RNA sequence: UACCUGAUUGAUUCUGUCAGCGCGAUAUGCUCAAGUAAAAGAUUAAGCCAUGCAUGCGAUUCAUUGAAAUUGCGUACGGCUCAUUAGAGCAGAUAUCACCUUAUCCGGGAUGGAUAACUGCGGAAAUACUGGAGCUAAUACAUGCACCCCAGCGGGGUGCAAUUAUUAGUGUUGACUCUGAAUAAAGCAGUUUACUGUCAGCUGACUCUAUCCGGAAAGGGUGUCUGCCCUUUCAACUAGAUGGUAGUUUAUUGGACUACCAUGGUUGUUACGGGUAACGGAGAAUAAGGGUUCGACUCCGGAGAGGGAGCCUUAGAAACGGCUACCACGUCCAAGGAAGGCAGCAGGCGCGAAACUUAUCCACUGUUGUAUGAGAUAGUGACUAAAAAUAUAGUUGAAUACAAAUGAUUCUUCGAGGAGAGGGCAAGUCUGGUGCCAGCAGCCGCGGUAAUUCCAGCUCUCCUAGUGUAUCUCGUUAUUGCUGCGGUUAAAAAGCUCGUAGUUGGAUCUAGGUUUACCUUGAAUAAAUCAGAGUGCUCAAUACAAGCGCUUGCUUGAAUAGCAUCAUGGAAUAAUGAAAUUAAUGGUUAAGAGGGACAA
RNA sequence: AUGUCUUCAUUAAUCAAGAACGAAAGUCAGAGGUUCGAAGGCGAUUAGAUACCGCCCUAGUUCUGACCGUAAACGAUGCCAUCU
RNA sequence: CACACCGCCCGUCGCUAUCCGGGACUGAACUGAUUCGAGAAGAGUGGGGACUGUGCGGAAACCAUUUUUAUCGCAUUGGUUUGAACCGGGUAAAAGUCGUAACAAGGUAGCUGUAGGUGAACCUGCAGCUGGAUCAUCG
RNA sequence: UCUUAAGGUAGCCAAAUGCCUCGUCAUUUAAUUGUUGACGCGCAUGAAUGGAUUAACGAGAUUCCUACUGUCCCUAACUAC
RNA sequence: UUUUUUUUUU
């Protein structure tokens, strides 16, 4: 069927090459996963050596990573925003490695407050809900407050990240290959790369 | 072919086994394990040719089923087991003990030994690494991996391995001034004292070795096995003491 | 004169290969049409059927009529003329007869005073022509 | 599967099939030593020529060459033990002097009639064929069999032959019956 | 054995071929006393195949020791052929820090329900077809039995492996995003013995089965460098083509594929195209040296199973003694349907010049070991290699061998054929016929009414149980010439000049008293064959045996040599580079080489 | 070529592909057309004479501008360097 | 030339045999590639849900689509073989017709290039060569 | 051998030029006085009364292949006037 | 001035 053979091409000089043999099993290819956004769907595929791969067809949750804070929380992929390879992929909502998508902010906000006992650019006129208070205003002994005080020492957050957290939809880049590892684990954009891709996205939506 | 191979033709078999040309179309293929195909011997060949213990291979398999033969102290019933270099073979019923050794020609010879000799064997250090849980290990060229070895043990160094106790007794170093065996090359079966080491960065390095007769020859590291310190050999060598006789010298010895 | 430089191996070899084609033997053996032109297709012997018998005026100064037979090879259906050795052997060859034929000896060249005849009959009706001449056997 | 059996030729035909000098000389040799065919003598000539060519190839090398020493000593040894080369003549520069007559004399067929075991060479051959000769307690029926120096003195009549001790021949048994 | 001989002329010397002459391969004629090894439908038709075989053997035994069935394992090895194939494939060296793995090694890791045989009911003409119904088993099916976070009282997580992101650096390699130690998640389906017979004395020890991780070993996929046929009546070729980035797929890298982008890539140092009666190599024939030709074929690598294509199972297949479809060609039908793949062994038809018994066995050699047309035995066999009767064989029955046998090894009964005979070239001007006819004759030439050459008859020579014939290879051939040809008249100097590629290039640097190229020596370099020691298999081809004491034994031989890469030393020869606060500061000479200037 | 106590300093030799020139005849266009003269036509000679010999002649032979690229284009001998 | 000029020798034409070439016929046959059209079968994906286990699960037929793509049609193109009226070349063949081209100054010296003509060899014009029939001829 | 001023040369042809004639052979078809290609003693071809070719062009004459079709087998129906 | 030929083998 689908083959990755080097023959069937033209030689470096432009000559036709002979076909050395009939198509071999060890040089096969498989149809693209072409994963989309929707209810979790992953298939097992038996591969060479008895190993097995996870081909994602539809993914909604991403076990995303925040690099600076060194945290890893399960958020939900919301929408595709920009793709360098082709824009048909962003139009069709394909989750491919290096694709730029939008994720929720609630899980990372919850972790941030539960770990730093401080607000994350919370709303300037809305009282924290009961679940938020259950982790923000909680009261425990000073021996337990000491660790939180130590963790507060290094807790400033960048303006661009704060604005994304304000909108509630964070920009992220997929770092995994859903057609190979079945998961859409990506990382949250921050800093120079975030600004570059935000400028690209703004330029396109202006275009 | 579509997969691995199970057979080994007589002609394609390594020459060091000395298998008679008109003696069948196949040669007993050594199975994978401690040693390599071109650097080992089948127990079936041992029992059929070296010791004449079996007139035919059916007799060899009959002897081997009786669970009378021990290799490394572990009773084997695989006539295709890769009995290779520095391998101890103890037939308890006959109380006979042998250690595999390289004849000057390069062939394997029936090296009779006593119980004290059979009680131990040597192994070269193929590598040193760190398995999970942070327990350092070493791997020998015969595949034996030993946990928690002495940190000073490094690549190409020899270690005495105790069959009865499965432990490392002594550690001989690969350094200028140690009796070293020569396993491969055209100097298979030659014993001599290590000398200078030409160090090639991206290729197998070269060693110089001079025997007791003064003759000097060089080789690659992978063929150099240390068999002792100073001049003493940690095991008994066959009649010849690791000296290559030229053809005229061999004839002179014959008459 | 020929080149003699230490770095002229390409020129020497190419010139030698080019000039080998001007050699009758090399060209004859490597032309490529040898099989199509040679009636036997590179073989030494062939089988065929008789069609007619002819007498060929031997070349000067010889005066005689050599008695050959026109045969059709079974492998390819080509028409050839084959000589019938020994005396009074054409009698043993009748029209529409199966014959084994071989070369005459000069590798596709006519022999002796027989013009244009380069094959010779070695068996007729599955019998050896020499046996037929010597009386060791008879016409089947 | 089975291999190629190793064969080798021992006879090399002369380049000139006919020349009165070689023809007469070889006929004279056949007469002197009872042989069966000219192939018999060409066999000896080609063995001699192998010997001479190897010796010449050796002598092309200097005296103390390891290969020269080994091969020359071995060849002189073999010729000595057969009884062709002289045991006081130890060198290849001197082995380059031999003839077919030397090797032909070392055939059993010659020794039989030489040592009085047969009247004629033809009688010797037919006796060996009929199994009336023995060597070192070994009935050899091969006329070209090669008689070493040691075995030179170990030939007598067969221990079973009527002429060496045994039942009377067919003619004698017919007469007795 | 580094070799020649006949033929152009009235005669001579040359050039030149033809012919002769030696070996080898294939076919074939005549003939062949017995024996030993031993090739053998490659050549053309990778054409078609009747018939028989070639892959079958721990857990689960209420059938009568173990049948049947379910599992497990294997059938990807082995065997055959050489069609395709010319950066394919192969050889040597070399990467895989870009990858994947069963069998075998080392370390670490006594739970329920259904289904067959079995019973019975049945369908079809026909399959190694199968549906229901009643059980009924399992190593089948299922189920599994010191640091981090909150709070330092206490709660949880942390096995391996693994996704992503991050931290520090317990080990190496030349170099590691490699291996270990950790941190945050989350799914992930994989794994940490409900197994068989058990034995010893609550304590022990087995055999077995299952099972993941790490490292080996073995195998494979890919990458690199060098070499490998003919052809210009093939000179320009290439458009996924060359590269970049982001992805997808894969076991992994990669235009392998996709999107966007750039215009690249090969070539007279022979690209591209075409041909091959082309699988590559180890090797084979011939053979002073240098070579010429071949290599389907027993070993190694590759490919294929009528031609294509697509897949299931798996550790491993694009498998074909596995399936699915199409094409070609068959087979059985009760016409509704069901099938086939000998380039496995043995045989059959065709094709042809061309190639063997529809035999016996696991007794030998290996495969995990009863099974093995792999393998080993016998049959036809003037392929072939060695050894040998016609003068001075067979036969009867014994003894041996073998899985059984035959034939070999011991006793006993009886008891010559092929070419030749003018020269080349060894060997008759003998007898009769025919009169340039019949015929011979490789070549030159014999035969025209007195034939050494034919047809006979009689005679001899070569070789010899072999010897001729045909085609082809090598030598002969210094008639392909590098060694090493020839070009005034025998074939052959372009009409002449310029000129790019190519080839080749003057002398000159320590004589005395940094790169290369090249040479020397080592390293890595499967056997079988070739060269090469020893050994009376009776010799020899061969083979790799064997040879002494005396019984419970000692010693054995089964050798030695045979582009590219790396390293060491050498510094002639041939290229190549340096310079346009002190010091000799730094340019060779100016060719009986060349160019240019000046003079008349 | 010779002369040179002038200059440069290896810049050289031979050259696939490639390029210039290249007798006579011949072709194209335009001028000229004396002489000679293929073809053609006559008179001879001859068995014939489509020839040799003689007579009259056309293209051509001459010039200009383009084509062709061949000769016994021969010294039937390539070029460069050196010795006898 | 050596059978020695009663030598040798060249062409057209005529007969016989044989090989090859051109050739109208959109000639013919076999075979390989390429574009396009159709397209079996598998695999992936999205539906579907007979049937049976506990609103949930597993799922067969079937449907749609994507991909690999056999195979079949025209069409183009490459290579091999081949029929053909007729028109030509070459060769061979003991004793065909016409002449005399060449070898002697071969009776017009021969030959090369070029052009024209003629039954045929050949003849003629222009320019060359000696392989000439002159190594030479007086200043 | 008669004979002319010269006796049709190079070419071409049963032609838009050939009577005999539907010339003979091959090609095209199942079948051809047709087409094309050959042959040529040509009633009576032929060289600026121009000969032989010829790409492109043609409301020019002719033959064939393909596609297409009521021209036809074999006619029928409908619309406007 | 004119002067063309000589069957095949030996």
């Amino acid at each position: 069927g689908i083959s990755r053979d080097s023959w069937h091409k033209r030689y470096k000089t432009g000559a036709t090459q002979p076909v050395p043999h009939k198509k071999r099993k060890f040089e096969l290819g498989r149809p693209a996963a072409n994963t989309k956004i929707g209810a979790h769907r992953v298939r097992l595929v038996r591969t060479r050596g008895g190993n097995e791969k996870y081909r994602a067809l539809r993914l909604d949750s991403g076990n995303f990573s925040w690099a600076s804070e060194q945290t890893t929380r399960k958020t939900r992929i919301v929408d595709t925003m920009y793709n360098a390879t082709n824009n048909e992929l962003v139009r069709t909502k394909t989750l491919v490695k290096g694709a730029i998508i939008s994720v929720d902010a609630a899980p990372f906000r919850q972790w941030y407050e539960a770990h730093y006992a401080l607000p994350l650019a919370r709303k300037k006129n809305a009282k924290l809900s009961e679940e938020d208070n259950a982790i923000l205003n909680k009261k425990r002994s000073h021996h337990t407050m000491k660790k939180y005080t130590e963790r507060q020492k290094t807790a400033a957050v960048d303006a661009l990240l704060i604005e994304q957290f304000n909108t509630g939809r964070l920009l992220a880049r997929i770092s995994s290959s859903p057609g190979q590892v079945g998961q859409a684990n990506g990382y949250i954009l921050e800093g120079k790369e975030l600004d570059f891709y935000l400028r690209k996205i703004r330029a396109k939506k202006a275009k | 072919m579509r997969g691995p191979k199970k057979h080994l033709k007589r002609l394609a078999a390594p020459s060091h086994w000395m298998l008679d040309k008109l003696g069948g179309v196949f040669a007993v293929r050594p199975n994978p394990g401690p040693h390599k195909l071109r650097e080992s011997l089948p127990l079936s060949l041992f029992l059929r040719n070296r010791l004449k213990y079996a007139l035919n291979y059916t007799e060899a398999k009959k002897i081997l089923t009786q669970r009378v033969v021990r290799v490394d102290g572990k009773v084997r019933t695989c006539h295709k087991f890769p009995t290779g270099f520095m391998d101890v073979v103890a037939i308890e019923r006959t109380n006979e003990y042998f250690r595999m050794l390289y004849d000057t020609k390069g062939r394997y010879v029936v090296h009779r030994i006593q119980a004290a000799e059979a009680d131990f064997k040597l192994c070269k250090v193929k590598s040193v690494r760190t398995v999970n849980k942070g327990v350092p290990v070493l791997t020998t060229t015969d595949g034996r991996t030993i946990r928690y070895p002495d940190p000073h043990v490094k690549v190409n160094d020899t270690i005495v391995f105790n069959i009865s106790t499965q432990k490392i007794t002594d550690s001989v170093k690969f350094e200028p001034g140690n009796l070293a065996y020569v396993t491969g090359g055209r100097n298979v079966g030659r014993v001599g004292i290590i000398g200078h080491r030409e160090r090639l960065p991206g290729a197998s390095d070269i060693i110089h070795i001079k025997d007791s007769a003064g003759h000097s020859f060089a080789t690659r590291i992978s063929n150099v096995f240390v068999i002792g310190k100073g001049n003493k050999a940690l095991v008994s060598l066959p009649t010849g003491a690791g000296i290559r006789l030229s053809i005229a010298e061999e004839r002179d010895k014959r008459m | 004169g020929k080149p003699k430089g230490l770095c002229t191996a390409r020129k020497l070899k190419t010139h030698r290969q080019e000039q080998r084609w001007n050699d009758k033997r090399y060209k004859k053996a490597h032309i490529g049409t040898r099989w199509k032109s040679n009636p036997f297709g590179g073989a030494s012997h062939a089988k065929g059927i008789v069609l007619e018998k002819i007498g060929v005026e031997a070349k000067q100064p010889n005066s005689a009529i050599r008695k050959c037979v026109r045969v059709q090879l079974i492998k390819n259906g080509k028409k050839i003329t084959a000589f019938v050795p020994n005396d009074g052997c054409l009698n043993f060859v009748e029209e529409n007869d199966e014959v084994l034929v071989s070369g005459f000896g000069r590798s596709g060249h006519a022999v002796g005073d027989i013009p244009g005849v380069r094959f010779k009959i070695v068996k007729v009706a599955n019998t050896s022509l020499i046996a037929l001449f010597k009386g060791k056997k008879e016409r089947p | 599967a089975r291999l190629k059996t190793v064969q080798s030729k021992v006879t090399k035909s002369p380049r000139r099939p006919f020349e009165k000098e070689r023809l007469d000389q070889e006929l004279k040799l056949i007469g002197t030593f009872g042989l069966k065919n000219k192939r018999e003598v060409w066999r000896v000539k080609y063995t001699l020529a192998k010997v001479r060519k190897a010796a010449r190839e050796l002598l092309t090398l200097e005296d103390k060459d390891p290969k020269r020493l080994f091969e020359g000593n071995a060849l002189l040894r073999r010729l000595v033990k057969i009884g062709v080369l002289d045991e006081t003549k130890m060198k290849l520069d001197y082995v380059l002097g031999l003839k077919v007559e030397d090797f032909l004399e070392r055939r059993l067929q010659t020794q039989v009639f030489k040592l009085g075991l047969a009247k004629s060479i033809h009688h010797a051959r037919i006796l060996i064929k009929q199994h009336h000769i023995r060597v070192r307690r070994q009935v050899v029926d091969v006329p070209s069999f090669i008689v070493r120096l040691d075995s030179q003195k170990h030939i007598d009549f067969s221990l079973q032959s009527p002429y060496g001790g045994g039942r009377p021949g067919r003619v004698k048994r017919r007469t007795l019956r």
